[PDB]
């Protein structure tokens, strides 16, 4: 063999960071995806006049 | 107080003396609509202005929405021809609107820097044209 090591051990840490970030975002968004309580129109926005 | 101090209902005149409330109501509706449109055409959210509004009634007065509400107050009070209640209405609305205008003015002075400062230097009169 003539082949010594290649691209890095640092960009592997970068792609591992990206993988972990996306994995945690998916894990979080799979649990707290739906919490809807109410949607009342603010047809009396008091800061405009009062 | 305008209702009570005002005279009895059917004795107020007509003809050419009831054109003043017409034109004053038209003016206050026009000026309020212009103020609200010029305030809302720039803001992204409900009240989040991006630039400084210095067009329409804003180039006559620093707070035209409040002065238009003031003017329709005066319009109701003048339709029944009662000056003292108009004056007391003016006093209380001046006090509260001036307080709220002072907080909002210092907020946009802090937030916008020199822009609202030069805008206020261009037009000083806060509520009434060259009276307040």
């Amino acid at each position: 063999p003539m082949e010594t090591q290649i691209i890095s051990d640092d960009t592997w840490k970068l792609v591992d960071e990206i993988w972990d970030k996306k994995v945690e975002e998916i894990k979080a968004e799979a649990v707290i995806q739906i919490e809807e309580e109410k949607k009342k129109p603010q047809i009396l926005m008091a800061t405009h006049f009062f | 107080l305008a209702a009570f101090e005002g005279p009895e209902l059917h004795r107020l005149p007509g003809g050419w003396a009831n054109v003043g409330i017409w034109i004053l109501i038209v003016i206050t509706m026009l000026m309020h609509y212009d103020s609200t449109l010029y305030l809302a055409r720039y803001s992204e959210k409900v009240v989040v202005p991006t630039a400084v509004v210095q067009f329409g009634p804003y180039r006559w007065v620093r707070h035209p929405i409040y002065a238009s509400t003031m003017l329709l107050f005066a319009a109701y009070c003048t339709a029944l021809r009662a000056p003292l209640s108009l004056l007391f209405l003016l006093a209380v609305c001046l006090v509260y609107y001036n307080k709220k205008a002072k907080m909002e003015e210092e907020l946009m002075v802090e937030s916008f820097g020199q822009s609202y400062s030069d805008y206020a230097d261009k037009v000083r009169h806060k509520f009434i044209p060259f009276v307040y």
